[PDB]
């Protein structure tokens, strides 16, 4: 299972992911990136059955981008959000459904940071904070525990690293390495792996 | 005048200026003889050359085991008959495991070839052919048109100038069944080469033979292979 | 049936296309249409054509129809046309906001109806709609907005327009009466009475043979309304005055 | 059938065909419709060739629903075309809302689909003008529904032969006030300006819209009226 | 009388205002040079048409203008004879499928209602004329008694208490209209004598053709040559 | 122009194109039928334009179904089209209601099917008239006959093609009310050989074909030595 | 079931001219919670709401084409959509997916926009109207709310009686319930004010 | 459906109906592209210059995708919508081939398209012609142009428009290596050329530059005066 | 007006016979086929000084063994010349074998007739085909009409009359891939309205064991002496 999660600040969206492509009980790649650039201010974190998230994903990307391109101006989070949880709702009654898991981070000019938390039967919901995978059932709880709405990007790196320990000594899954990307409005950042 | 630019037109005295039109198509191209015996049914067809660098554009067709055939206007229409042709005689074999009698195949070819005639912004198809078949009821010499009309004939000639080819027919035919092969081919020589005006002769450049019979699948004889027919004409 | 057809979607030989020609002759016979952007909101000024005494008054307006929360439009042209349109326009607004959960951008409807138009001058067979239009409305990338298409399917952004009757008249004044960045809409409503006054051919400017739209800002909400009579009749007064 | 529209621009602006079928309209048999306080009056001259046609066989004014009543103006058979149409849309309306479908709604439909024939491929505009009454929510209303699809709201309206003179007699006659029976006097005698000779109670059918719904009135009740 | 572009040839208006093609549909009616009668009586509907057969090796049994609609329906064709029979299929399928979705016999004025819709589809539609014949439809309704109607190429219907249609229409129609201004006896007869009058013939049994339908007796029936010559005789 | 399509009417109230269709026929050569008490005999004039063409080349009398045979005038690849209509109307009615089509239903459904091509100007008018001919025990003979227009009618005797009047003529003459196929099949053959023309149109083949009691209900070509006296009566005839 | 995936409970009610809708604020999948302040109450209109309950994916699916059906009606017909017309609408929606149904049952409240009479109405999944006088409720926890209901219900109250009736009715329901809480929002409809209360619950 | 031949051959071997839609495309607005070392330059006569108008509306230079640019001549409405299907295009090759489009290759896709409207039934061609530029994958400039007929050639400096004849008549002896050697010098080029048919040089003419991974960088008023105040 | 698949009188379709004089209006092309291989060279036609000489393709490759040249329009044979390309590479999928010349020519001539009213009228371009089988060096010639036919020399284009005069004065059956060459080049200088350069004109040749090859400005400059 891949593990997800994102941290959402007064002016800014942290997110993480592991880096494990798996195939049955070999990793397959330990390096693999589960993060797509959607805008310049927009990421999307996405899990799942194999096949389908790069799929969706990409038809997303492309989606938003000719958005910029018709109008001059990119798409909102929010905007971007429901477009993506409309096109995953179609899709499920069909007879090609994704089976995806997502969580969507992006910073808007006049709406500031937001994070969004999508299941595969398309149900959008806006939070402070979330996390996908099996992971998550070891995490949440701590972010419940530690988490205030004002926390600063470093206290929430630190917030993040609290998180990824408890994968190291808890869950019964490998992942060794995170993607760490931060978003507010100067763009998305890369930090540093949090690696173990 | 107003009455000369769709087929779906009748004309006043009773005709369709169109299917005129696209009979005019077969009388400009090269002729072309078919002939029978009582065992065999040849097709000599008289290749044109656009060119003197060019090859000789071909004539003759192989459609089935059974059955050639010999085509004279567009070059397209053609085409698209001999796939048609082609197609059905394959069906033929495909579900009764036997091949089509010819008969059946012309009047396959005859309510094709009628729908567009009938029908707003479709023409007739430009072209006229000779279908030479041999089966239970032995060797068939065929006579399609672009009015949808067609022939049983013992001999006949298509194209360009072809009244005369026909006319030495006519005077021949007499002894057509009792011919043997050699002397079959040679008749349709003759009667190909009265088309011809008196310089021109023919060659092995630019005359095209199929034959079918008795014991014969439909052949093509071309260039070197059609030699032996023509030496020891007179 | 070729001999029938009218071709309506073809070149004429010196690259021109009739029919979006001939549509545009219909469109400068019609009722004057007049748009004015101000600071503070924009208007929609129509003449109106339906003035007889026995006529009823029962919808919201007569040339002027909203298109969503923060969008109207007014029409000139063929009225049984722009019914057609104006419905297409509301689904296309809608359809924006079932798939983004936002409102459409302005210039993003008017682009997608004029698509709509150019698609009909290019292929199909069928005559082209013979209708002009003034868009105005607020969305939160631009602010206050005025667009006018017609039917080649062209369209264009202006700070005040006008389409209709004696429309290139109207203009001529408009030039030199808007002071770019200086307007606000009483002084716009003012302006728009001026030019309605000239261009119609009536003496008395009257309020029964107009009608007047605002689009507005009131907190953090579009306001659309247009004027009653006792408002336009002041205005109409002011100009006496004036 | 034809794909290319047979109604195009003409070089000064104008759809020739919709004009030609305005002109079909006009040479019609004459309807008058009148916008009472509490209720509205549709009325036509129903002048039959013979006296061997059956003048209880067919009528000129319909009933779309309970509430709404239709007259015309121009081609009798394109009429009936609408008719259908109508009443369809009628019911359209009432299954998906569960509530009479209001009048100016059914005009607005009625007319969307009237100018569907002045730009589809191979068709004609339709030849006729009509006249729309109803009530809904303790209100009268009257509408004109024309060839291009346009529609207009009516206090008080005449169409068909002579209606430029019925339209200038109703206005010398009509007022607000007006009650439905006093509506109906007018009524009869805005068709008898431009009638022919003697006009019974065979030779014209008065529809009527109140609370109640709208009705045709029978033979009987006209021969009062008169 | 105002003409423009390709008003003369489809169905498109004219100037005035007018279906010029239409209009050539009604003269296409006449092309036939026939005329039928219809009379209503007070309890039964009788159809008489001129019965013209002088190609002599005709078989003339096969040579009529009446048609069985229903059980309960018949009906008089006059006009373009493959057009007639085209029009009698239509109205043969349209009752048929009305018995079938509804449970009940089509009325009369119904199915000419249903005949005429169809007709006016080619008047406004321009890739198809309309067909040069006219309906004439009778039956009984359970209710109203003896009907009868009839509907056009413009498709125009109406109901009738007696009416005609063909060459001799318009005085076929004036005679008519004094007369109307009845036993099954007087209907037949009534019908015999408008056609023999406006085409100054005297007819002979196997020169027309009578169908009839009664209250007694419902079902639509073709008088045989025996039964026509009962009522000639007593005619003359 | 008023006679371009056949969804035009003509002032007067005509359909040019159907007739010039109707022209068309009236160009081809003679076929007559004619129905006796017995059954129907068909008898065509078929003119051979040249003496390349094998004989039996071009028949105008096809079978349509066990018990109809079909005698055509006009464009042959029309005629050759309305015989495959007509051959699959009656192999439908045979699926759908388990019997032989009867005659008369058989000419109504051809008939429509020819009428249908007589109202748009996206299609033309057929241009040839045809005869249908059966024989059964229940319904005894028939004959029927269509046109380009649509119409069709039953006979007791009918021609079609150019010598059509005179054609009639003759076939008046004769009583088959109470004659049977065998004598009538002489009496076809010397008809054709009246009413065929010497100095135009020279060179012809009769083609006879019959259906009635002499062969149990189904149609078929006259046999060769039945042809034989037929053909040498008539040139005694005349 | 599908009904349960999600949770969630939705209640209306009716007062003496006045309605109450409420809900419980929870979002989660299955046994976990996701989010506490999940919507379930749209307004569609100025004194007209929908509760919706049942797979949050088609709470949020129905709310928004009903809402692009709504605003094209008052478009159109140029007036405010009546309380009994939408429920023709929702019940049409929901019935064109008669066999493929959207999982989630509808609670109307509100006042007709020119008698400002309270209606109250509950449809089914696959579009069952269900107008009653009284109160109707939809969700995991029904019989919760059932109960509740039909022991503190009292006919002609007052706005500040009927807050208090439907919020101890909605409290007490939701915490026997697993799935459902976290919270409940309470929307009281009068003719000249809407009041939106959120109530102090148990987290658990 | 409408499924009438529009384009058919006349006696000449013409195609009537493509001479007709490059008749429309001599009544636009003039454009005029010249290549440059590391820069492209595009020159559009502006026209209207209304006082009452919205100028960032009606904007004739467009971006297809982050690296090619292009200007068109002819009818505005024909124009927009080739210009959203090779937007559309250009979305498609960067998730199928995962790599930006070069500049022939939008080209490419754009003449063919304009080609396929010549050949089909029930509709007209488009009425324009278009200039492309921009800079391949490496980093060398390039300037297509297409027209009507759907034919396209790659040109070193060309004009399209109104009086296109003229600013390519001109453009043979004026361009050269050192006229676009630096990229203030590919500026000198197009607005003299422009200059010879537009009315009133200077405030009638819109400018705009494609450089190296640099996005649509349109010049300003004041910007594009600065060139004209010293010429 | 008559529509697209209408006959003249003396048996044309008029629409055929129009874009056959379209074929006249265009650059010539001259296609030689030896016992060597075959070469196929066309004048480039460059309208102005400023355009890009390289841009103008009216030589392509069909395959490794197959070369193609065109005239008249253009923008036309590009759709066939992508067909012919699908063609041979789904017989190479099909068959795992290489697709011949006259089979090529063949499928690319089926696509000629096939419009009315999908294409609304016929292609206005003439192609040559040439390559290398197992028959050896072959040339096909394919025109507007549908008709495709293998020939030894041929020239199409606006001075396809005068090369053709040449072309048959100084062809034979033994001449070598270089004299071919040679001789084309001559006879397009002689019907070249411009000066006949290495910029200017287009040559290729396919020879048996070699590839489609496009000779460079170098390779052209030599043979030009």
């Amino acid at each position: 299972m891949e593990y997800l999660i994102g941290i959402q600040g007064p002016d800014y969206v942290l997110v993480a992911s592991d880096q494990v492509a798996a195939s049955s009980i070999v990793q397959m790649k330990d390096d693999h990136d589960k993060m797509f650039k959607m805008s310049e201010k927009i990421l999307l974190l996405c899990v799942g059955e194999a096949g389908d998230t790069v799929q969706f994903a990409e038809y997303i990307q492309k989606n938003v981008q000719l958005y910029k391109m018709r109008n001059g101006y990119e798409l909102s989070p929010t905007a971007a959000a429901n477009f993506t949880r409309r096109n995953l709702a179609d899709c499920l009654r069909s007879r090609t459904p994704y089976h995806v898991n997502l969580l969507l981070a992006g910073y808007d000019e006049h709406e500031g940071p937001a994070l969004y938390y999508m299941d595969y039967l398309a149900a959008l919901a806006k939070a402070p904070f979330a996390a996908h995978g099996y992971g998550a059932f070891l995490t949440l709880s701590i972010l419940d525990r530690y988490y205030t709405p004002t926390i600063s990007r470093e206290r929430a790196v630190e917030l993040l690293r609290k998180c990824l320990e408890e994968l190291q000594k808890r869950f019964i899954l490998n992942l060794p390495t995170f993607s760490v990307r931060i978003i507010d409005k100067n763009g998305i950042h890369d930090l540093d792996n949090i690696s173990f | 005048n107003q009455y000369d630019n769709d087929v779906t037109v009748w004309s006043p005295q009773g005709r369709i200026h169109q299917i005129e039109y696209a009979m005019e198509a077969v009388k400009q191209g090269s002729a072309t003889v078919g002939l029978k015996s009582k065992t065999h049914a040849v097709l000599v067809a008289l290749k044109r050359a656009q060119s003197e660098l060019a090859a000789h554009q071909k004539k003759i067709l192989h459609v089935d085991n059974h059955i050639g055939i010999s085509i004279a206007g567009l070059t397209a229409d053609a085409r698209l008959l001999c796939n048609f042709m082609r197609q059905e005689c394959l069906d033929s074999r495909f579900v009764f495991d036997r091949p089509l009698p010819v008969s059946r195949l012309v009047s396959l070819i005859g309510s094709k070839t009628q729908i567009p005639t009938q029908r707003y912004g479709r023409r007739p198809y430009g072209v006229g052919l000779l279908i030479a078949g041999y089966d239970d009821m032995g060797p068939h010499i065929f006579q399609t048109c672009p009015s949808a009309n067609y022939f049983d004939c013992r001999a006949m000639s298509i194209g360009a100038r072809s009244q005369s080819a026909r006319t030495y027919l006519e005077r021949h035919m007499s002894g057509f069944m009792e011919c043997n092969l050699n002397e079959l081919v040679k008749h349709g020589l003759r009667a190909l080469r009265e088309t011809l005006p008196a310089e021109q002769d023919l060659t092995t450049k630019n005359v095209s033979i199929g034959i079918v019979g008795k014991d014969l699948e439909f052949t093509i004889y071309d260039d070197d292979d059609v030699s032996p027919f023509l030496e020891g004409l007179e | 049936s070729r001999r029938y057809d009218s071709r309506t979607t073809i070149f004429s030989p010196e690259g021109r296309l009739y029919q979006v020609e001939y549509a545009m002759e219909a469109i400068g016979h019609a009722g004057t249409c007049l748009g004015i952007l101000a600071n503070d909101g924009v208007l929609l000024a129509a003449e109106r054509r339906n003035i007889h005494k026995l006529l009823d008054e029962v919808f919201f307006s007569e040339k002027i129809y909203k298109l969503n929360e923060d969008m109207a439009c007014s029409v000139a042209g063929i009225t049984s046309d722009a019914n057609v349109l104006t419905n297409e326009l509301r689904l296309i607004a809608q359809r924006y906001l079932l798939q983004y959960q936002e409102p459409i951008p302005c210039e993003q409807l008017v682009t997608a109806l004029c698509d709509i138009k150019q698609a009909y001058t290019q292929f199909g067979g069928k005559r082209p709609f013979g209708v002009s239009l003034l868009y105005i409305g607020w969305d939160k990338h631009y602010g206050f907005q005025l667009y006018q298409s017609d039917p080649s399917g062209n369209y264009g952004g202006w700070k005040a327009t006008c389409i209709g009757n004696n429309s290139a008249a109207a203009v001529s004044m408009l030039k030199q009466d808007y002071k770019e960045g200086e307007m606000t809409l009483k002084s716009a409503l003012a302006l728009a009475i001026k030019v309605l006054n000239k261009t119609m051919d009536v003496s008395k400017l009257s309020a029964e043979k107009v009608e007047i739209a605002t689009l507005t800002r009131e907190n953090g909400k579009t306001v659309i309304r247009v004027l009653k009579q006792k408002e336009v009749e002041q205005l109409i007064k002011n100009h006496e005055e004036e | 059938g034809y794909s290319f529209s047979l109604t195009t621009f003409s070089p000064s602006g104008k759809l020739v065909q919709i004009e030609y079928a305005l002109a079909a309209v006009a040479g019609g048999a004459p309807s008058v419709g009148i916008k009472a306080a509490n209720g509205v009056v549709l009325a036509t001259e129903k002048k039959q060739k013979s006296i061997l046609y059956d003048e209880r066989s067919v009528h000129k004014v319909e009933p779309i629903t309970k509430h709404i009543g239709l007259v015309y103006s121009g081609m009798g058979p394109d009429y009936r075309v609408l008719v259908h149409r109508a009443r369809k849309l009628a019911q359209q309306y009432y299954l998906v809302y569960q509530e009479p479908i209001p009048t100016a709604q059914l005009v607005q439909r009625v007319a969307s689909v009237m100018q569907e024939y002045t730009q589809s491929g191979g068709v004609r505009p339709f030849g006729v003008s009509l006249l729309i009454c109803g009530w809904n929510e303790g209100r009268p209303y009257l509408f004109q529904s024309d060839p291009s699809g346009a529609y207009f709201a009516w206090k008080a309206t005449a169409m068909g032969k002579n209606y430029v003179n019925g339209k200038t007699f109703l206005e010398k006659r009509y007022n607000e006030d007006l009650e439905l029976e006093d509506a109906i006097h007018t009524a009869i005698l805005t068709l008898k300006e431009s009638f022919e000779g003697q006009m019974t109670e065979d030779n014209i059918e008065v529809g009527i819209c109140n609370e109640a719904g709208f009705r045709r009135l029978t033979p009987t009740e006209v021969k009062d009226y008169l | 009388g105002s003409s423009a572009g390709f008003d003369r040839h489809i169905t498109i208006f004219s100037p005035e205002g007018r279906l010029y093609q239409v209009e050539y549909a009604f003269k296409a009616i006449n092309q036939g040079g026939l005329t039928s009668v219809a009379v209503r009586g007070k309890d039964c509907a009788v159809i008489v048409t001129q019965k013209k057969v002088p190609d002599k090796l005709l078989d003339s049994s096969t040579v009529t203008h009446l048609f069985k609609i229903t059980e309960n329906i018949g009906c008089v064709m006059t006009g373009m004879t493959a057009d007639s029979r085209s029009q009698v299929q239509r109205a043969r399928y349209e009752a048929a499928n009305w018995k079938y979705k509804y449970g009940y016999e089509i009325p009369v004025d119904m199915l000419c209602k249903r005949i005429a819709d169809i007709s006016q589809v080619y008047t406004q539609n321009a890739e198809m004329r309309p067909l040069g014949c006219c309906m004439i439809l009778i039956g009984i309704d359970e209710e109203q008694g003896p009907q009868v109607y009839k509907c056009d190429p413009a498709g125009y219907y109406c109901g009738f208490k007696a009416t005609a249609a063909g060459v001799k229409q318009t005085e076929s129609t004036s005679f008519l209209e004094k007369k109307v201004k009845w036993t099954f006896e007087q209907t037949v007869e009534t019908a015999i004598t408008c056609l023999s009058t406006v085409l100054s013939i005297d007819f002979k049994p196997s020169e027309i053709e009578v169908g009839v339908v009664t209250v007694e007796n419902p079902k639509f029936r073709i008088l045989s040559e025996a039964e026509i010559d009962a009522h000639l005789v007593a005619l003359a | 122009g008023y006679d371009l399509s056949a969804s035009t009417f003509s002032p007067d109230g005509r359909v040019f194109q159907v007739e010039y269709a109707m022209k068309a026929v009236e160009n081809s050569s003679t076929a007559i039928g004619i129905r006796c008490k017995d059954g129907v005999v068909f008898g065509v004039e078929k003119l051979v334009l040249s003496k390349l063409y094998e004989e039996g080349s071009n028949k105008r009398l096809f079978n349509v179904d066990r018990h109809v045979g079909m005698a055509v005038a006009g464009l042959l690849a029309d005629a050759r089209s309305l015989a495959d209509i007509a051959r699959e109307e009656a192999s439908n009615f045979r699926s759908n209601f388990g019997y032989n089509i009867p005659l008369k239903h058989l000419a109504d459904r051809v008939a429509m099917y020819v009428h249908a091509y007589t109202l748009y100007s996206a299609v033309r008018p057929f241009g040839c008239s045809f005869m249908l001919g059966s024989y059964s025990v229940n319904d005894g003979a028939q004959l029927y006959m269509i046109d380009p227009s649509g119409v069709s009618y039953g006979y007791w005797g009918c021609a079609i093609g150019k010598a059509r009047q005179a054609a009639k003529t003759e076939i008046e003459k004769l009583q088959m009310k109470e004659m049977t196929c065998r004598d009538i099949v002489k009496e076809v053959a010397k008809i054709i050989y009246i009413v065929h023309d010497e100095v135009k149109d020279k060179a012809f083949e009769l083609e006879l074909s019959w259906v009635g009691e002499i062969t149990k209900g189904r149609h078929e070509i006259v046999p060769k030595d039945i042809r034989e006296e037929a053909e040498k009566y008539a040139k005694e005839s005349l | 079931s599908i009904m349960s995936y999600n949770g969630g409970a939705v209640m209306a009610m009716k007062g003496k001219n006045c309605v109450a809708i409420a809900a419980d604020r929870r979002f989660g999948i299955q046994a976990q919670m996701v989010t506490t302040d999940f919507q379930k109450i749209f307004p569609m209109g100025d004194r007209l709401y929908i509760g919706l309950a049942g797979l949050a994916t088609d709470v949020q699916t129905v709310a928004q084409r009903l809402k692009f059906r709504l605003n094209l009606y008052e478009l159109k017909e140029g007036r405010q959509i009546k309380p009994y017309t939408l429920m023709s609408m929702v019940a049409n929606l929901l019935y064109e997916k008669r066999f493929g149904p959207y999982y989630t049952e509808p609670v109307i409240a509100g006042l007709d926009p020119k008698t400002f009479k309270p209606f109250i109405c509950s449809l089914d999944l696959i579009g069952c109207p269900m107008v009653t006088d009284d109160f109707v409720v939809s969700g995991t926890c029904s019989e919760q709310m059932y109960g509740m209901c039909e022991s503190l219900w009292e006919p002609n109250m007052d706005p500040e009686h009927l807050f208090e009736t439907i919020s101890q009715a909605m409290l007490n329901a939701v915490d026997r319930d697993a799935v459902s809480g976290m919270g409940v929002i309470v929307h009281i409809i009068e003719k000249d004010k809407i009041t939106t209360r959120t109530l102090k619950a148990r987290m658990d | 459906s409408y499924d009438r031949a529009i384009t058919v051959f006349s006696p000449d071997g013409h195609l009537f109906q493509v001479e007709y839609a490059q008749e429309a495309v001599k009544k636009g607005s003039t454009a005029v592209g010249v290549r440059g070392k590391d820069i492209v330059v595009l020159g559009v006569e502006k026209k209207s210059v209304a006082k009452l108008q919205d100028e960032r509306t009606v904007r004739k230079i467009c971006a297809l995708d982050d690296n090619v640019c292009m200007a068109f001549a002819g009818l505005t409405a024909d124009a927009r919508i080739v210009i959203n299907r090779a937007r559309v295009e250009c979305q498609s090759h960067r998730l199928t081939v995962e790599d930006p489009v070069t500049v022939e290759y939008i080209t490419r896709y754009i003449a063919s398209l304009k080609q396929r409207y010549t050949q089909s039934n029930g509709r007209r061609p488009f009425g324009i012609s278009a200039l492309i530029v921009g800079f391949d994958f490496d980093g060398t400039p390039r300037l297509y142009q297409t027209d009507p007929s759907g034919t396209y050639h790659a040109w070193k400096a060309n004009a399209i428009g109104r009086g296109a004849k003229s600013v390519r008549e001109f453009l043979e002896k004026n361009y050269t290596d050192e006229a676009i050697e630096t990229d203030d010098l590919t500026i000198k080029l197009v607005i003299k050329a422009l200059l010879e048919v537009v009315q009133s040089g200077g405030k009638n003419i819109e400018l705009a530059v494609m450089r190296r991974d640099q996005p649509l960088k349109i010049l300003n008023p004041e910007e594009i005066e600065k060139y004209v105040a010293e010429i | 007006d008559r529509g697209v698949n209408t006959f003249s009188p003396e048996g044309r379709l008029f629409q055929v016979e129009y874009a056959i004089e379209a074929i006249k209006l265009g650059s010539t092309a001259i296609g030689i086929q030896t016992s060597e291989g075959v070469c196929l060279a066309v004048e480039k036609r460059i309208t102005s000084p400023l355009m890009e000489p390289s841009s103008i393709e009216k030589i392509v490759e069909i395959d490794a063994h197959i070369g193609c040249a065109m005239s008249g329009l253009i923008a036309d044979a590009k759709t066939l010349i992508d067909k012919a390309r699908v063609e041979t590479q789904n017989h190479w999928f099909t068959y795992n074998e290489t697709m011949t010349v006259e089979s090529v020519t063949q499928a690319v001539s089926n696509l000629a007739l096939q419009f009315g009213e999908a294409m609304s009228r016929p292609f206005g371009v003439a192609l040559l085909f040439g390559g290398v089988d197992e028959k050896g060096p072959q040339l096909f010639h394919m025109d507007p009409s549908g008709t495709f036919v293998q020939c030894d020399a041929r020239a199409i284009g606006s001075a396809s009359e005068g090369a053709q005069s040449s072309l048959q004065e100084v062809y034979h059956k033994s001449m070598t891939l270089k004299e071919a060459i040679k001789s084309s080049l001559i006879i397009l200088k002689q019907v070249m309205e411009e000066k006949l350069n290495a910029t200017n004109i287009e040559l290729a040749t396919v020879q048996p064991g070699q590839n489609f090859h496009m000779f460079t400005k170098e390779e052209l400059e030599e043979v030009i002496k």
